């Protein structure tokens, strides 16, 4: 999906509220915000209702305007909630009782989601790799700065997971498959318009495609 | 027309989410307690400062960490959640490695931490994969021109950590002591190791 959340690239922003070894002051800085955590694992482990893909996947499912305004740990408060709602374990009404007023969750997905694919390319550290060139409609774990470029392969991961596009829907089509750092040369990846030598991004084997 | 969406006190609503579950008794009784122990006293930067400040003193150790940082992380027990697969970078002369999560906020929490504001800030995810020495100056890191920049952007279930350069400065110093320089910033990539002279 090509939200808002897929900010690397975007231009405008001001500069980042730290110098280094700042004092950033307690782990939480208000009451409430180790509960957005705390219920996702809640969620995630005790009552496997869902997967840690699909907390990522309502986030990026909020409106545009509400997740450019709503802070990080609140944004979880949302997600969580609406997630809650959409299995049938909670009803909005509820909440909004509860809370003593308005509870504007997530947008319902627009996408039943993407099965791992069954075309098993096993690639090797030093291959260049392109990345394939696909637009996703639903939740998906690579960054739009990466389509079609080529960067070459640096490590393959030991273990393997369920792909991201079936599970971060619930879906059973998940499979498992290895995960690969792919090093882009920072030219490939923004042109003259780079300030940098390398970015290294982790894609998912059903990602990429071998390049010739 | 871009008017926000009403709602109501932030707090309110976070209760609210809790006392739901809870009335339903789906939330086990000190659960909630309980991880915020885990995220305040737990994970901590310090436990990445002692793998670095080993992997400096033992050869042995260094080589464990750069081929296979989960053992190495094994090793202490320091494993969890959001660190069950570690692949630690390490920063020669010619090479600076910083770590982002420009679609979330992905962290090795057991051994850096929980993700400061400024790592999960809008600025930083959109940025530092653009125009890292820009951000790190800007920071108060100055990386020379000779010096290649890599920024690891933590997208799949790979969590990093990285390897500071060893300041010169100390000549023979004790484990301990190297312990106190490698800060949080230094274990994300933001920031240089330095002597405190004071
Ligand atoms: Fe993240």
């Amino acid at each position: 999906m090509d939200g808002v959340h897929d900010l690397a690239g975007v231009q405008g922003f001001g500069k980042v509220p730290h110098t280094v070894d700042a004092d950033i002051g307690p782990t939480f800085h208000a009451e409430w915000e180790h509960l957005p955590y705390s219920l996702m694992f809640a969620g995630v482990a005790e009552l496997g209702a869902f997967s840690v893909d699909e907390v990522r996947y309502v986030v990026e499912r909020m409106e545009p305007r509400h997740y450019m305004m709503t802070p990080y740990y609140e944004r979880y408060v949302i997600g969580v909630a609406t997630l809650m709602v959409e299995k049938g374990i909670l009803t909005q009404d509820e909440l909004e009782s509860l809370a003593g007023g308005p509870f504007p969750l997530s947008r319902p997905s627009e996408s039943e989601g993407r099965p791992a694919p069954v075309e098993t390319t096993t690639f090797e550290v030093g291959q260049r790799v392109r990345v394939r060139d696909e637009y996703v409609p639903g939740h998906i774990r690579m960054p739009a700065y990466c389509r079609g470029r080529v960067g070459t392969i640096s490590h393959r991961t030991t273990e393997k997971w369920p792909f991201p596009d079936a599970i971060g829907h619930g879906r059973n089509d998940a499979g498992e498959e290895p995960t690969y750092h792919v090093k882009f040369a920072a030219e490939e990846l923004f042109g003259s318009d780079t300030d940098g030598g390398s970015v290294v991004v982790d894609l998912f084997e059903g990602y990429l495609e071998p390049a010739a | 027309e871009n008017a926000a969406p009403a709602q109501a006190a932030v707090s309110d609503r976070a209760w609210a989410l809790f006392r739901a579950l809870d009335g339903k008794g789906l939330v086990p009784d000190g659960y909630v307690e309980g991880w915020k122990k885990t995220f305040e006293e737990d994970f901590s930067p310090r436990r990445g400062a002692e793998l670095v400040a080993r992997a400096w003193t033992d050869p042995e150790f260094r080589q464990l960490l750069l081929t296979d940082g989960t053992a190495a992380v094994a090793q202490y027990g320091y494993l969890g959640p959001q660190g069950e697969y570690i692949v630690a970078v390490e920063d020669t002369p010619t090479l600076k490695n910083v770590i982002v999560c420009s679609l979330c906020s992905c962290t090795a929490w057991p051994i850096l931490g929980l993700p400061p504001t400024w790592y999960k800030s809008f600025e930083y995810r959109a940025r530092v994969v653009r125009e890292p020495r820009k951000v790190l100056s800007e920071m108060g890191t100055e990386i020379a021109s000779d010096i290649e920049i890599r920024v690891y952007d933590t997208t799949a279930e790979t969590r990093y950590m990285v390897l500071p350069q060893r300041p010169a400065g100390t000549e023979g110093w004790s484990q301990e002591q190297l312990q106190e320089i490698v800060t949080k910033d230094c274990l994300i990539g933001v920031a240089i190791p330095q002597v405190p002279t004071v």
